[PDB]
């Protein structure tokens, strides 16, 4: 069923699994005509697909073209979603595709499982769990190519870098949702902190910095301050 | 009219015909039901004083056949048969009548209650829900599990009901998924309609057998039943106008004869506010919204 606090390391297990977040699939700017209406543009988004075991990211970019003529369509959006990651799941080999897939968003079971069902044997999963993957648009490099498509791309990424050489998957991917808790909750100051210091440098290959063992425990910390900063800002504590 | 003799009473029961019952105290005197309206199907129902449990009966059609009751004691239950003999028969019920020991239909003249509730019901196709080819007349109870309901034990006593299932590749066409989900008229009308129903006068005889099946008995599997096909209609934005009309009709006799003491088990607040209120035909069943409003408004 659904995967929530009680049941999370199955995360870590060797059965193929992969997260899949919407929710920068459709992504607007809302602005006034010149009659004094309000209109939205579309601009170019992206469906989030995680390999949290192994870091392997299938970042599929959706052209604004997409939603050309279309109606209703943020509830087109969650099947266009399904379709694409379906698409994904046929186009890998049997012994790559996941045995269980879960929707950071409730809204994505029933698209989703409609267009699985030539897979009954992949569950599709929701999860209690509020993980903070709708801040993937923070990470300069995959905002970058986001931005830049012309037409449909997907785009591979490893979300991990190389950490994988040095901890488990566990901790990988505990840092991955503590980056990308602290870019959501003030992304100016998470990336102060990632960058402040122009000797360590992001690597052509990678996503994040090329941190050493003891900086991304100082990193980590100041995120953990950052969050709790905001908390307190937030709530006034 | 017909008649359906009884061999005898020896246990107190509650006995039903179609929407009539009334209660037999345990030897009483009681030969059975006489006047029984030709050209509908029929259903005779029970419920023993001493155990309520199970809820039984028999579907029949007196034009195919002298149907009787009898108790039997090993079994424990009132048994419908046959009497090929129709010389027997006829002189059974005839000295039956003489000596009154019979309940007459009760049938008021204005009611086209019961037709309303069986317009589309077919014994031939009860029997193909119901398989026991060797005996006329169709048995169900409380407890008998559909086919669909065995897929999520025994096949011999299940209800065979057409499955329907939303979320299925019967249901949606590849390349057509949202459309054919949000939208199920391919579903209705090609995979049902014509590919498996043939004809919309079947899927109502499906829905009322379900319903009935559903109100007397209090087969659970029935009530699903009756619910998906309604749904099926409702979440089609493309519909037989016909059938529209016709759907309005059967299901406001439906509402209007079910107990109000039941409606909190038999009805499923989520379908009929989705019908209702939600769906392609939200303002296309204006006698089942009234009755539904005036008799049921806490479901909705
Ligand atoms: C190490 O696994 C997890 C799984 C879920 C999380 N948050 O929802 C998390 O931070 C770490």
């Amino acid at each position: 069923g659904a995967m929530n606090s009680s049941n999370y390391a199955e995360l870590f297990n060797n059965d193929i699994k992969l997260f899949v977040d919407d929710t920068n699939v459709y992504r607007v700017t809302v602005h006034k005509t010149f009659e004094g209406n309000v209109a939205t543009k579309a601009i170019n988004g992206c469906i989030f697909t995680l390999n949290p075991k192994t870091g392997h990211l299938f970042l599929k970019i959706i052209h604004t073209s997409v939603w050309a003529g279309q109606k209703r369509l943020s509830q087109l959006a969650k099947w266009k979603t399904a379709e694409e990651v379906s698409a994904l799941v046929r186009s890998l080999p049997k012994e790559e595709q996941p045995k269980q897939i879960i929707v950071t968003r409730k809204a994505m079971l029933d698209p989703l499982e409609v267009h699985m069902l030539d897979f009954p044997n992949i569950a599709i999963r929701p999860t209690e769990l509020r993980l903070p993957f709708s801040a993937a648009m923070s990470i300069d490099k995959l905002s970058d190519v986001v931005m830049k498509a012309t037409e449909p791309q997907m785009v591979l990424f490893n979300i991990y870098d190389d950490w994988l050489d040095r901890i488990s998957s566990y901790t990988a991917f505990s840092r991955l949702t503590l980056l990308l808790r602290a870019l959501k909750t003030n992304e100016e100051s998470a990336k102060m902190i990632l960058l402040s210091d122009p000797t360590i440098t992001i690597k052509s290959y990678h996503l994040w910095p090329s941190f050493t063992d003891e900086q991304w425990i100082t990193i980590e910390s100041q995120m953990r301050d950052l969050i709790l900063t905001e908390y307190g800002r937030k709530y006034n504590v | 009219m017909n008649t359906v003799p009884f061999t005898s009473a020896p246990i107190e029961v509650t006995i039903g015909i179609d929407q009539y019952s009334f209660n037999v105290k345990e030897n009483q005197p009681f030969h059975g039901i006489k006047d029984i309206p030709i050209g509908h199907v029929h259903v005779i129902h029970f419920q023993h004083a001493d155990n309520s449990s199970m809820r039984y009966g028999y579907w029949f059609d007196c034009r195919m056949g002298n149907f009787y009751i009898q108790y039997d004691p090993k079994d424990g239950l009132y048994k419908m048969m046959e009497e090929r003999d129709g010389a027997k028969f006829e002189n059974i019920v005839h000295n039956f009548k003489e000596r009154q020991m019979m309940v007459s239909y009760p049938k008021i003249d204005e009611d086209d209650t019961w037709y309303n509730l069986t317009e589309f019901v077919q014994m031939d196709k009860i029997r193909k829900i119901v398989r026991k080819d060797e005996n006329q007349f169709s048995y169900v109870d409380s407890s008998m599990t559909t086919v669909q309901e065995n897929e999520l034990s025994d096949p011999a006593h299940s209800l065979n009901y057409t499955v329907i299932n939303f979320k299925s590749r019967e249901a949606i066409r590849p390349g057509h998924e949202m459309e054919d989900f949000l939208d199920k008229s391919y579903y209705l009308n090609t995979v049902m309609l014509q590919g498996i129903f043939k004809n919309s006068s079947n899927y109502f005889g499906e829905l009322q057998f379900a319903f009935l099946n559903a109100m007397f008995f209090g087969n659970y599997g029935s009530s699903l039943q009756w619910h998906a096909m309604i749904e099926l209609i409702c979440s089609s934005a493309t519909v037989p106008k016909h059938m529209l009309d016709k759907l309005d009709e059967i299901l406001y006799y439906q509402i209007k004869t079910l107990p109000e003491q039941y409606s909190d088990i038999l009805l499923n607040e989520r379908v009929w506010n989705i019908c209702l209120y939600s769906s392609f035909q939200k303002n296309s069943l204006h006698n089942t919204e009234k009755i539904m409003e005036n008799k049921y408004p806490e479901l909705l």
